[PDB]
């Protein structure tokens, strides 16, 4: 890999340089280098990791749309022929998404997700599991049954274990459930389930704010807004 | 729709 | 090169779809391939090429002043050592951005500028020339002084013809001045050549939007409040 | 300082 004769810290420190920076490509390239090292990550190296591939992804899945709205047009009655171009350019964007989350995806399976022990851990990269088979979800047309159900699974073992092992404030807890919550409503074709579970997690964390700090207070609030923001757009 | 985390 | 086997007509197609997506790197490379068939570029192709590039060069320029910030900062008194990676970062995005330039500059030399005999394509390619040295003597340590003048020389061949070819508010035309401007305050360390170029051009514009269409109007005088912006800036 | 074009 052309990471593996720098050093673990050093691949660290160039992560938190190229965000800075926004280069966000290099952040992830640094972050893959890092986690190929074989040692377990930290909650910082963690949260760096998903920043860097979250920002590459989100760039692709942008892009996608743009094109698939411009494809979706052509193929419109009275449109004009315009030959294969803007079909291959949308393969050619949506080829490398995937490439992008399969890169995620080999790194969670090989071997992030069997070393993490904690809660913590162990939810956060779940979550990533879920999320990055639901980015592969979207531009799936062919098994898309099975990559909509790989999402669900992951999802499900994540919130199985942060129900048991977090309060119900916990971010990353509040985080998995938004969007297992937009996987129910845009992926599964289930918005009931997606209200639902975006109710009750908002509700139950609402009760559960009496015990935090202002800055904890502060974290777990940020993301029930997000919640709140999607039941108003749903209901 | 809302998820968590930047864009 | 990689764009040998698609059309022409195609690699514009997909350069513009890429600019729609805002994928300025995809759009580079295409209108790259395009230049590379050899023919000439219409007007709007030498804008494809031009806003394709910019936007890639002036991501690496945006993150190498943040890393440039950064290890200068590390280099003041009581700074603590962290090791030579701010260092090697920065010289990773530089010479990404050099070989930006450099492709540029190919493109120019081999062999847009030789085949550019209406003044319209000879001072927009030797702007762009003009331009990607500029950007060259930003990041020069060392050649520094041969690399000003050649950002100098070809910025002041495209002013010559400019002067004879074309009016006073042609966009092509003031958009040399305000970056000819721009290179003497910045990079030539003149700024009273700088106040004075810009002025100059604002004046003599102003007096030829008498005879132009209101939108030639519209195009001519977004320039020259750019030129009005860093005369604020400067004075 | 403003140049010409996108940035
Ligand atoms: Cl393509
Ligand atoms: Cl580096
Ligand atoms: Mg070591
Ligand atoms: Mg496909
Ligand atoms: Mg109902
Ligand atoms: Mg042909
Ligand atoms: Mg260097
Ligand atoms: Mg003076």
């Amino acid at each position: 890999g052309a990471m593996g004769s720098m050093e673990r810290a050093s691949l660290i420190q160039k992560a938190k340089l190229a965000e800075q920076a926004e280069r966000y490509e290099d952040m992830a390239a640094f972050m893959k280098g890092a986690v190929e090292k074989g040692e377990e990550l930290s909650c910082e190296e963690r949260n760096l990791l998903s920043v860097a591939y979250k920002n590459v992804v989100g760039g692709q899945r942008a892009a996608w749309r743009v094109l698939s709205s411009i494809e979706q047009k052509s193929n419109e009655e009275g449109s004009e022929e315009k030959g294969p171009e803007v079909r291959e350019y949308r393969e050619k964007v949506e080829t490398e998404l995937q490439g992008v989350c399969d890169t995620v995806l080999g790194l969670l399976d090989s071997h992030l997700i069997k070393e993490a022990g904690d809660a913590e851990s162990r939810v956060f990269y779940l979550k990533m599991k879920g999320d990055y088979y639901r980015y592969l979800a979207e531009v799936a047309t062919g098994d898309k049954k099975r990559i909509i159900d790989s999402a669900r699974s992951a999802y499900q073992e994540a919130m199985d274990i942060s129900k048991k092992e977090m309060p119900p404030t916990n971010p990353i807890r509040l985080g998995l459930a938004l969007n297992f919550s937009v996987f129910h409503y845009e992926i599964a074709n289930s918005p009931e389930e997606a209200i639902s579970l975006a109710k009750t997690t908002f509700d139950e964390a609402m009760a559960d704010l009496h015990t935090l700090s202002e800055d904890s207070y502060k974290d777990s609030t940020l993301i029930m807004q997000l919640l709140r923001d999607n039941l108003t757009l749903w209901t | 729709f809302k998820t968590e985390g930047p864009d």
